[PDB]
């Protein structure tokens, strides 16, 4: 369904935020 | 329970032993099948049964799932979903391998999961249930009202073995279930004692079970409602309605209007041939009749003429189909028919042809029957002109007049019209084996019998009636003697005889 | 004889499989794995 | 705060009534008294006749007569959707709200009212129709199985009307699902002559009608 | 700014002054009496005949002599589409705004 994409979405969203998180620590 | 009355249904007991008989004697016996399904009409007790062996076994809670809800537009999810529902069992078999307990799924409106998506997800479950490995612990029974949308592969042997059938209850159990929905009426004394469920048993046909609750609710709802006023403000009798005792009335009336089966019946038309009876008003009556036994006993005994035909021949307006109807009535034969031309209007000749047909092969089934033809004339339409006809079912008639039936088998044929010599012309004078005569009346004598005999005129005016009449002769038939007295009843006291004799006079013929 | 006149069709679709998200978050992983390799 | 006076149909007389009397009677009499009875609610009414009747009138009469929420009209066929497996959950999408009270209130919840329009758009006969690709069968099979199922509800009171009943598929009409199948037909001088009255009454209650009708 | 002159139809008096009579009546008395006497407003009209006589210029016309919003113009079969349940959802978009506007600003 819908719902399946929309968790993918969000998967990918939290993804981005550890990328974020990463960055900052290599800063 | 192996009762099959404790758990509240009825109508099945030969049904439920041959479940008991095949599908669990196994697991009974001291240490299999994995298939059933279920299909019957509407109505009669389906998920009853669904519920109370899902109760029965000493197993674990069965699961309950839909029909069209295995589903969803994102392809994956449909097998993800038929995956989840039997990975129930997989680990209970890697854990216990063949000491494992018995699973059941029960699949409610099966019908719609067999037609793409349907073909895959109908292949899912066929390798899930019979692929390469072999689970004994899982059961699944399925319920339709329509086996004919399923496909055959999903009822191949080893995958759908047990298939089972439901029917309408007879009247036994029609009198179990009567019982099963009043008990609770007569544990509570809410229902009357001049209510009798014999007669209701017998009077109700085919209600298929969920018809007869339906009764017993509307005549609840009835005698419910007649304790209630209800127009400005509702109001209830409150008190007096706590002893609402029903009434057989109820139960008639919600019979009568509402409540109807969901099948039909048949009718029949043997009385409108007959209307007014036979009356002796004169001798030739009682010959006519005696020779017509002699013919049947003729026909019954004999055993080298299985086939034996008739002619009844008379004057327009005297009574031969009656007396052709009375004499086959006389002989109480197993089968008996009489084709009209009433019935076959606007046809064709083929449709003609093809009903005597019809009619003359039933006839021919049973051991010994009787069949009557009346009004020959009017069946082969024939007009004065030209003359006009059909020579199809003349050559048809002439053919079974004279076409022995199956081996040692009897047939009487009689056949009644009113014009002789167009059928002596025809060649169908020989055909008949002999003929008999329906006369007019003759004399003043039989007439005044007659008369005396339906009771219409008095002794006054019957002696005028005797005194302008005994010096004449008359000729008339019955069926216009009816005509002429209504006619004539209809005029004052003064004039009634006036009339009737200025009528006779006017009809007034000689032969 | 009744030749059939011919025949008209209907249509009825079905959700479709982008799966292109998963491409984006393979190639975020790749990139913490590197941060994660120089941090070290 | 009701009156038969307030609806405002004239001609049927004993329809009303006979409705009153097989559909309603149950759920006003005290509760002690009904459950030594052991009896049922209807869960099903279906109405027809020729065109301009008086069908749609009685069903909004009825919505508005009773208590608790107002029904949930399903106009026509606007069920159906182009997505595979996406009609069913429109359907089922209706009784969520029964479904979760008598899960949570047993048998003392209010009552739910359904007012499905032209039904004979949706329930066709199973085996009819063509190679369609069969979503009508699996929209008639769910509404079947989610009306009366194995898991068992009994605060749901459904209407249905049509023009043509011999067009909808007999596993729906039979006792329990919608029993009264009632028939409005056209009316007689004394329905004329309420009917009359009833559209001619504030003209007489303003002064704006002759003495002469 | 409206005159029977200007919009040039001939030959169709008395069906105009039908039409005017039967259907506009209602929407152009004092609302107080309208109220009063509490009568539900027509909302159809059915034109036919043989080919050309003047059945779309009398809509046309009947189009531009009002003030309102602009009308809603379907051109023979329009709303017809090959997928399941489209036809519908393209029939309920004609009646969208007035269902709105009629729950917003009531009567
Ligand atoms: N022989 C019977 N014994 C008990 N109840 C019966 C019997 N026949 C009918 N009924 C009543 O009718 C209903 C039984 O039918 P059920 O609810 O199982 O539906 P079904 O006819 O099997 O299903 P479907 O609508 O799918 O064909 C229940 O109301 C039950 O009370
Ligand atoms: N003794 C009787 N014989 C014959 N018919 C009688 C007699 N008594 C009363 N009836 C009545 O007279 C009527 C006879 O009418 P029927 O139609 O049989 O006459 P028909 O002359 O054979 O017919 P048709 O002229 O149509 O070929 C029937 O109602 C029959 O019941
Ligand atoms: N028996 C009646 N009493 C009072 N008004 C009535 C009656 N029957 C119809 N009407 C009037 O007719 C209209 C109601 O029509 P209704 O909605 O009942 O038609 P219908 O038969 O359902 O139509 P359709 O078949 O087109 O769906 C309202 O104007 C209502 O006032
Ligand atoms: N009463 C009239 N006064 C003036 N011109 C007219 C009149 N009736 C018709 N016409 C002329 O003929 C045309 C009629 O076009 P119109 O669309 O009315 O024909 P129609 O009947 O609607 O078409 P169709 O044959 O497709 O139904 C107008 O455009 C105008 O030029």
């Amino acid at each position: 369904s819908k719902q399946a994409l929309s968790e993918i979405e969000t998967r990918h969203s939290e993804i981005i935020k550890l990328e974020n998180s990463i960055r900052e620590l290599h800063d | 329970d192996w009762n099959f009355e404790k758990m509240g249904i009825g109508g099945l007991d030969k049904e439920f032993s041959d479940i008991f008989r095949r599908a669990f004697a196994s697991r009974v016996f001291p240490p299999h099948v994995k298939g059933i399904l279920l299909y019957g009409p509407p109505g009669c007790g389906k998920t009853l049964l669904a519920r109370q062996i899902g109760k029965m076994l000493n197993a674990r809670e069965p699961k309950v799932v839909n029909g069209p809800e295995i589903l969803n537009k994102y392809v994956g999810e449909s097998e993800a979903n038929i995956r989840k529902l039997f990975a129930d069992a997989e680990e209970e078999q890697r854990r216990l391998g063949a000491n494992s307990g018995l699973h059941i799924i029960i699949f409610d409106e099966i019908d719609a999961i067999c037609k793409g998506v349907h073909d895959t997800v109908v292949n899912q479950l066929l390798s899930k249930i019979d692929g390469v490995e072999q689970l004994n612990n899982i059961l699944v029974i399925g319920m339709t009202n329509r086996p004919d949308l399923i496909d055959e592969a999903l009822l191949r042997p080893g995958r759908l073995e047990v298939k089972m059938e439901i029917g309408l209850p007879d009247e036994k159990g029609r009198l179990q279930i009567l019982h099963i929905h009043t008990a609770r009426m007569r544990g509570h004394q809410l229902l009357s004692a001049d209510v009798d469920i014999k007669e209701l048993a017998v009077e109700t046909k085919n209600f298929s079970g969920a018809e007869l609750e339906g009764l017993v609710r509307a005549a609840q709802s009835t005698a419910m409602n007649r304790h209630i006023k209800a127009s400005t403000k509702v109001e209830v009798d409150m008190e007096k309605a706590e002893s609402l005792q029903v009434t057989r009335g109820d139960f008639l009336a919600s019979l009568e209007n509402d409540i109807k089966p969901a099948f039909g019946t048949n009718q029949e038309d043997y009385a409108s041939y007959i209307m007014n009876g036979i009356i002796k008003w004169g001798d030739p009556v009682t010959r006519v009749l005696d020779d017509g036994e002699l013919l049947v006993q003729q026909t019954k005994n004999s055993d080298r003429t299985p086939l034996v035909s008739v002619l009844l021949e008379g004057p327009p307006h005297s009574g031969k189909t009656a007396l052709a109807a009375k004499i086959a009535e006389e002989s109480n034969f197993p089968f008996i028919k009489i084709c009209s031309p009433d019935k076959m209007i606007g046809f064709s000749e083929t449709a003609k042809c093809q009903a005597m047909k019809k009619i003359f092969d039933d006839a021919y089934k049973s051991q010994l029957s009787c069949v009557v033809v009346d009004d020959i004339e009017r069946l082969l339409d024939y007009v004065p002109i030209g003359p006009r006809f059909s020579n199809l079912v003349l050559q048809a008639l002439l053919v079974l007049l004279k076409k022995a039936p199956p081996q040692g088998r009897k047939l009487l044929i009689i056949g009644t019209t009113s014009r002789k010599d167009v059928l002596q012309e025809m060649e169908m004078l020989n055909a008949f084996s002999t003929t008999i005569h329906v006369p007019n009346i003759a004399t003043g004598e039989q007439l005044l019998e007659a008369l005396e005999l339906l009771g219409n005129f008095k002794d006054k005016e019957r002696t005028t009636i005797a005194q302008q009449v005994k010096g004449k002769k008359v000729w008339i038939g019955i069926k216009k003697l009816l005509m002429l007295i209504e006619m004539s009843l209809q005029m004052d006291p003064e004039y009634r005889v006036r009339k009737f004799l200025a009528l006779l006079r006017e009809e007034g013929a000689s032969p | 004889m009744a030749e059939d006149a011919d025949m008209r069709n209907e249509l009825e679709e079905m959700q479709r499989r982008a799966d292109q998200l998963a491409d984006e978050s393979l190639e975020s992983t790749r990139r913490m794995l590197q941060l994660v390799e120089e941090s070290k | 705060d009701w009156n038969f006076e307030k609806m405002g149909i004239g001609g049927l007389d004993k329809e009303f009534s006979d409705i009153f009397r097989r559909a309603f009677a149950s759920r006003v009499f005290p509760p002690e008294i009904v459950e030594q009875m052991g009896c049922k609610h209807v869960k099903g009414i279906l109405l027809y006749g020729p065109p301009g009747c008086g069908k749609t009138l009685l069903a909004r009469q009825i919505g508005k007569m009773l208590n608790a929420r107002e029904p949930k009209v399903v106009n026509g066929p606007e069920i159906l959707n182009k997505y595979v497996g996406e009609s069913e959950a429109n359907i089922r999408k209706l009784f969520a709200d029964a479904e979760e009270e008598q899960r949570r209130l047993g048998a003392n919840s209010g009552l739910h009212i359904i007012i499905f329009d032209e039904i004979d758009a949706i329930c066709k006969q199973r085996g009819s129709m063509a190679g369609s690709t069969g979503v009508h069968d699996t929209v008639v099979n769910q509404l079947l199985s989610k009306i009366d199922g194995v898991e068992q509800l009994n605060n749901i009171l459904v209407i249905g009307m049509t023009n043509r009943p011999d067009l909808i598929d007999e596993a729906l009409l039979r006792p329990g699902r919608l029993e009264v199948k009632m028939e409005i037909g056209l009316p007689d001088e004394k329905g004329r002559l309420q009917i009359l009255h009833i559209h001619t009454a504030r003209m007489r209650g303003h002064q704006l009608l002759s003495a002469d009708v």
